């Protein structure tokens, strides 16, 4: 019987992709509501009217820093306590996890209190990082089941019985991370549906929220030096308020069912006690003996730039530059440019599969450094409306840098580390040091300005990077063996 | 146009000239005053045939048109004040049947040589005042059947003669007035001709006592009541003067504004029915006994300003002899207010068996000290109230008042009493009632002070300086029967506890200009006195302008029959839970001027159930939702009468909603208002649930 495998191996191709979509999708809906509540709370809380006659004494300014602090230094504890936890609840249990934890962060917005929202961001803070690396193993895994089907159906006998790809599943990679990644920056576009459509018309011109704006630019000595105390021209409707928010519950609600849904199971149990074998006392010493691999040296600094990267086109420079000339109005204009303009790049770096893997790559950081030159030397007037298409420019070209540096990063991630439990050491290493990268950015808010800490950490990882392809090919010779 | 309510046409200030048509036919009022019409056609009226009374004073109609009076038959009262009506012609009113009150206050009209009042038997009240009549002829034959109200002032009469009279045959006139004509004579057997003379009025007459004498004479005979010689030049009286009004029966006389140097020595004597005597604002110099003999039923007297006058120039003091009221032995009320006496004799109230009522504020400018043998004149006499306001007092002696056992309302104020109360001079006041030292200089209170005054009911000490008010007992313990209590402007700082206890029958209290700020805050001594302690039955109360910070818990308490709190021009910002809830009877509630910030439901629940009245301006209110939601929920729903509602209620607070009315804030953006509340909750769970239900599910 040939054609009857034919159609099984086709509906479990079709289940693959299916769920590898739903996946996307999901992170799309969660991280495009996470950052739609995040932003409508951080504006909303930026103003006298709505802190002092809704709330009062409340202390509103003390409870956002604390929201902050809890999100910001809880990824400690989480790689503290995520590996056991991952090999414990399972690769798609603990992506359902946190999106729950996700969707309770959401919820618990309602009444916005001490004891119901720092708990809360604590939980958010614990589920950000295992989140992704759960999520990155899951894909990468999916990928490589997807690859090892083909070549058995392609190849019954010729495809040995162990190890089926011997480094070989990159153009199935590839194509999967795109598309993963084109979603994840789309959610990005997103997120900007409540304001765009709700908070939009509720603030006056920026003639009088950018009155006391001497200086900006380049010379900004932090995130927001110069701004006018209330931005809200009127009160907003609790009607309005409370049907944005339900409309976000409901959507984060749809994105947890279709995920439950759509994911299937992905554990395999027999691989499950595979695991289970190893034990509990040295599964939580081994990702910090890991520490001993030649790769991970010099790729936690690229973690590093691009987490500090990320959160430059998240709050640098819609925060640094797009504030100058105009207010709120198009700022979220530019998050959805530089949104789409990511979204191209997914694709313009799936093309790149003829080419070798560290091409683009470098190229990308190069790209940041040509943006760098234009984000060191120009410096845009405040009080005028006179180019503003460049915004939109710098932020497309920003959102192709990043996401090609970020797909790059997950592909040559994925293909450097094609076992299980190497995919999800790897994974949370990196995704740890890009929180480590984000709180430091945390920590380096209220600066006078972070391009040249950008500039030489970007220059030392180019370098850096090269080196570490230049010394693959002369066969070095060493691997980390804790079976 | 004119203003159309229940039957009447209020037309007046619209300054129309010609005769509206708008109005209702079935209309009985027509109020046409301060326009400028100039007549009164007679064929527009046939629309609203049915009118009963016509207005058509302060204009200028020059004549009446005698088809306006058929045209209307249901015509009752026709009023043609200040018109420039000529002449009166015969044929003019001689339709005019129906006619009960004709009034031509002004028209100068000079001479009426016919009968137009021949029709009108059905004419009650007639005015020709302020005319140019010389005489007071109307007609030739008796006419007038039903006339009682006959007006003739301000006219140039100067004659009384008998044929011009003859037409009151018999018709029962019972007012009449002739003041302000300058008569000369008096014709003999004029007021015979009249049939029945109730009241005659000649204010302002420039009569002489040869006049009046004559007058009298010729008011013999007849049946006379009401007599008024008010604003005339009597200068003095005699005997003979009021020889001729002994026949007829007499009921009231009025001597005002006569400049009267003396009384006769029984010029009163012939009159033996006189009950209301008016001698107001004249210039008396002396008082004798005889000079008030025969006036056996008077029972209404009055001296007001009665006496000598200041004179800065030379110092004159008029003295009264004693017994000079002695013949009145009916006499009821008696009244001599501003006036010069320099004090009261030993037998100057002597006589009077039946006095009640007694004025005698700013009588005494020299009495200064009261002493127990003062008031041993009216001894005899059941007096039921007394005035001495005004009159500079300083000391009161003991047993002052023991002569007045049958006193029920005593006044003591606007006077400069500067002594302690010991209590003794209250002896023998057992029937009174209410007692006024508002206003007094200085006092000193005492454990004893009302303690002989038990069934007291009334007192008042406004702007006394009250003193050792804080002793034990309570000053005011004896006073079981004390119901409204008034000291305001004291300056008491210190209050004891004990003070007002057992005063069960208490219902109003006054408490304004004290200063309470001190002793209520945090009692060094102890805690909040709450000096309402078993005042159950207290109906009115004031705390207003003492300058009180906040309110202790517990004051109010058991305070169910209390309807009125003023708490205006304090300075309390935060105010306990539960401090109004036996307020639950509240109606007027006065919080002005205060440091009040927020209003919330825990506080102002059970007081605005059922409160009618509130005044809350000059607040500086705190326009946030947590303070003020429910505050602005319930006045928009609320139909509770709201003083100066849109004007003077302000928001200081946020900066950005300073100086903003607070009707205007808007409660919708709150968070009471959306149910995030239950959606959060009902979300958490619900999402709580299905994890932990699919996750235990999974795992096994
Ligand atoms: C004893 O005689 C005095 C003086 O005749 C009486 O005083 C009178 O008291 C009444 C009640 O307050 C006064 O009426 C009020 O006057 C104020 C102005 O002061 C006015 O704003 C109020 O609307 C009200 O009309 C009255 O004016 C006052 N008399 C005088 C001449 O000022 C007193 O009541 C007498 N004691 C009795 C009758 O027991
Ligand atoms: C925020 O903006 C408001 C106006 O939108 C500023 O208020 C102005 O302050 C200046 C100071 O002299 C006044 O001359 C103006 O009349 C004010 N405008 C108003 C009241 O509408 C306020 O100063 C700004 N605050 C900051 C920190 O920039
Ligand atoms: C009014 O009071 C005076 C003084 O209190 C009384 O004068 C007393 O008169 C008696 C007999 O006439 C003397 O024995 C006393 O020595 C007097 N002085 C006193 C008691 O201090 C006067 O009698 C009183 N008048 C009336 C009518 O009782
Ligand atoms: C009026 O009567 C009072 C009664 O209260 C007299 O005051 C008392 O005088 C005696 C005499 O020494 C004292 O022992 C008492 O302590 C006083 N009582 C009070 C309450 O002070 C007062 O002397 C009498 N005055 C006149 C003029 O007779
Ligand atoms: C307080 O007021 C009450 C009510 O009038 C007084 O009680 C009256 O007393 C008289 C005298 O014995 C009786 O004739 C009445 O029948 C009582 N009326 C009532 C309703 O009980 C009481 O006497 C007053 N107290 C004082 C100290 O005067
Ligand atoms: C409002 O902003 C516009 C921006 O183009 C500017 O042209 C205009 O002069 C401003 N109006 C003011 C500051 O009153
Ligand atoms: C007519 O109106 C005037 C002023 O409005 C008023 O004084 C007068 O009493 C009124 N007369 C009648 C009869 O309504
Ligand atoms: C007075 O009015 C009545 C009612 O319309 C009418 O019948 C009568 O003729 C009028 N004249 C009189 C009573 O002289
Ligand atoms: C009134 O007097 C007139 C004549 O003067 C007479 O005709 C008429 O009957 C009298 N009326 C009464 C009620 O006496
Ligand atoms: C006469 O005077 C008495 C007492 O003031 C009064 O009741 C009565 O109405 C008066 N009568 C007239 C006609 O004025
Ligand atoms: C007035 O009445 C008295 C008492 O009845 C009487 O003697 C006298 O004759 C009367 N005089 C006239 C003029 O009627
Ligand atoms: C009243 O009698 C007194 C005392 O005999 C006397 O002095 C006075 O002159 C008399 N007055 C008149 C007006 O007779
Ligand atoms: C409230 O206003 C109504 C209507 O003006 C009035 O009838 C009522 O007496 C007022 N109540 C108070 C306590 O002022
Ligand atoms: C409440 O306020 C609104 C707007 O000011 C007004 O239209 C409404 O009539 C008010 N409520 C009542 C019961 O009058």
């Amino acid at each position: 019987e040939e054609e009857e495998e034919r159609r099984y191996y086709r509906r479990k191709r079709l289940g693959v992709v299916k769920n590898v979509l739903a996946a996307s999708t999901g992170v799309t809906l969660t991280y495009g509501v996470y950052l739609g509540l995040l932003q409508m709370q951080l504006i909303l809380h930026y103003d006298e009217t709505y802190r002092e006659v809704k709330y009062g004494n409340m202390g509103l300014p003390d409870i956002d820093s604390k929201m902050l602090m809890g999100i910001n230094v809880t990824p400690i504890a989480a790689l503290l306590y995520t590996p056991v936890l991952i090999r414990f609840f399972g690769t798609k249990w603990m992506m359902f996890l946190a999106v729950g934890i996700y969707a309770l962060f959401v919820s618990t917005n309602y009444w916005e209190r001490y004891y119901t929202l720092v708990p809360s961001a604590v939980a958010l803070g614990m589920a950000i990082v295992p989140l992704w690396a759960s999520m990155g193993n899951y894909i990468t895994r999916m990928s490589q089941k997807y690859y090892e089907y083909s070549h058995y159906k392609e190849q019954d006998e010729q495809g040995p019985q162990q190890r089926p790809p011997r480094g070989s599943h990159a153009p199935y990679l590839l194509v999967f991370q795109a598309i993963f990644y084109s979603f994840f920056h789309l959610s990005f576009a997103c997120a900007q549906l409540p304001m765009i459509y709700f908070l939009n018309n509720y603030l006056y011109d920026l003639n009088h929220t950018l009155i006391n704006v001497q200086s900006c630019g380049t010379k900004s000595q932090g995130i927001l030096n110069g701004f006018n105390k209330t931005v809200l021209r009127t009160l907003p409707r609790s009607k309005n308020l409370i049907v944005v928010e339900s409309v976000l519950m409901a959507v984060a609600f749809l994105a947890m069912l279709m995920v439950l849904g759509l994911c299937g199971a992905a554990y395999r149990p027999t691989e499950e006690i595979d695991l289970r074998s190893v034990g509990w006392g040295n599964i939580f010493q081994l990702p910090f003996k890991h520490v001993r691999d030649f790769r991970l040296r010099h790729l936690v600094p690229f973690f590093i730039y691009s987490g500090f990267e990320v959160l430059f086109a998240c709050t640098g420079f819609a925060l640094g530059y797009g504030v100058c000339s105009m207010g709120l109005e198009r700022l979220a204009y530019l998050l959805i440019a530089y949104s789409l303009g990511a979204s191209a790049s997914s694709v313009l770096g799936l093309l790149g599969l003829w080419l070798p893997r560290s091409v683009p790559l470098v190229a990308g950081a190069g790209l940041h450094l040509l943006l760098t030159l234009s984000l060191f030397f120009w410096a845009p007037a405040p009080r005028v409306l006179q180019h503003s298409w460049i915004f939109y420019f710098v932020a497309a070209l920003w959102g192709v840098g990043s996401a090609l540096n970020k797909t790059g990063l997950s592909t040559l991630l994925g293909i450097l580390y094609e076992d299980k439990e190497r995919q999800d050491f790897i994974f949370t290493i990196y995704h740890w040091w890009q929180a480590v990268a984000i709180f430091v950015v945390y920590l380096g808010s209220s600066l006078p300005m972070k391009a040249k800490l950008a500039v030489l950490l970007v220059t030392l990882v180019a370098a850096a990077a090269s080196y570490l392809w230049m010394e693959q090919k002369l066969q070095q010779g060493l691997v980390p063996r804790q079976p | 146009q004119c203003t159309v309510r229940y039957n009447v046409a209020d037309c007046s200030h619209l300054k129309l000239t010609h005769i509206p048509d708008d109005l209702p036919s079935n209309i009985t009022v027509l109020n046409l005053t301060h326009n400028q019409l100039r007549r009164l056609p007679p064929t527009n009226f046939t629309r609203y045939s049915q009118l009963a009374i016509l207005d058509a004073g302060f204009n200028s109609i020059s004549k009446l048109e005698p088809e306006l009076c058929q045209i209307l038959p249901l015509l009752k009262v026709l009023n043609l004040q200040h018109n420039e009506l000529s002449q009166i012609s015969d044929q003019t009113f001689v339709f005019c049947t129906n006619l009960t009150e004709l009034d031509l206050m002004s028209n100068s009209i000079h001479k009426i040589k016919s009968n137009p009042f021949k029709n009108q038997k059905n004419l009650i009240k007639l005015d020709l005042s302020h005319n140019g009549l010389s005489s007071t002829k109307l007609g030739t034959g008796v006419q007038l059947e039903n006339l009682q109200e006959l007006l003739l002032a301000k006219n140039k009469i100067l004659a009384l003669r008998s044929e011009e009279l003859e037409f009151l045959g018999n018709s029962s006139l019972r007012k009449l007035d002739l003041s302000s004509n300058p008569l000369k004579e008096f014709s003999p057997g004029c007021f015979q001709t009249i049939g029945k003379l109730f009241a005659l009025l000649l204010n302002n007459a420039q009569l002489n006592p040869h006049l009046t004498e004559k007058l009298c004479w010729e008011l013999s005979n007849t049946s006379i009541q009401n007599l008024s010689l008010a604003n005339n030049q009597l200068l003095a009286t005699s005997e003979s003067t009021f020889s001729g009004l002994k026949w007829t029966n007499l009921t009231q006389l009025d001597l005002s504004y006569n400049n009267l140097h003396d009384v006769g020595n029984g010029s009163f004597s012939y009159l033996p029915s006189l009950r209301y005597l008016s001698l107001e604002y004249n210039n008396i110099q002396r008082l004798s006994p005889r000079s008030f003999y025969g006036l056996s039923n008077l029972r209404y007297l009055s001296l007001k300003r009665a006496f000598t006058k200041q004179s800065v120039s030379l110092a004159s003091h008029p003295n009264i002899d004693d017994f000079s009221f002695q013949w009145l032995k009916y006499l009821e009320y008696l009244n001599m207010d501003d006036n010069n006496i320099p004090s009261t004799k030993s037998n100057t109230f002597t006589g009077l068996v039946s006095l009640k009522y007694l004025s005698l504020s700013k009588t005494f400018t020299s009495l200064q000290t009261l002493t127990n043998e003062t008031f041993v004149s009216l001894a005899h006499s059941p007096l039921l109230t007394l005035n001495l306001t005004k009159n500079h007092i300083s000391k009161i002696a003991n047993g002052t008042f023991s002569w007045l056992g049958q006193l029920r309302i005593l006044d003591l104020g606007l006077n400069e009493i500067e002594q302690k109360l010991s209590g003794q001079e209250w002896r023998g006041l057992r029937n009174i009632f209410e007692i006024y030292l508002s206003y007094n200089k200085y006092l000193q209170l005492s454990t004893s002070s009302f303690a002989l005054v038990p069934s007291l009911q009334r007192l008042m000490l406004r702007r006394v300086a009250l003193k050792n008010v804080d002793i034990s007992p309570s000053p005011f313990r004896p006073l079981r029967n004390l119901t409204i209590l008034d000291l305001s402007n004291n300056n008491i700082a210190n209050i004891n506890e004990d003070l007002l206890e057992g005063l069960e029958n208490l219902e109003i209290l006054d408490f304004q200009h004290n200063n309470l700020a001190r002793l209520w805050k945090r009692a060094n001594p102890g805690g909040p006195v709450n000096f309402l302690k078993g005042l159950s039955h207290l109906h009115i109360l004031n705390l207003e302008s003492n300058g009180l910070d906040e309110i202790p818990v517990g004051v109010f308490k058991n305070l169910f029959e209390l309807k009125s709190i003023n708490l205006g021009l304090n300075n309390l910002n935060k105010l306990e839970p539960f401090i109004f809830d036996d307020q639950t009877s509240l109606r007027s509630l006065n919080l002005q001027k205060n440091l009040i910030t927020s209003v919330e439901k825990d506080v102002f629940g059970p007081p605005f159930q059922n409160l009618n009245s509130l005044d809350m301006r000059f607040n500086p209110f705190d326009c946030t939702c947590e303070s003020i939601s429910w505050f602005v929920n319930w006045i928009n729903q609320t139909h509770t009468n709201i003083s100066e509602l849109s004007t003077h209620y302000l928001c200081n607070t946020p900066h950005h909603y300073y100086g903003f009315p607070l009707k205007l804030f808007d409660t919708s953006s709150c968070k009471d208002s959306a149910p995030f509340e239950l959606l959060f909750i009902i979300s958490t769970s619900m999402l709580l649930v299905f994890i932990l239900v699919v996750l235990l599910i999974h795992i096994e």
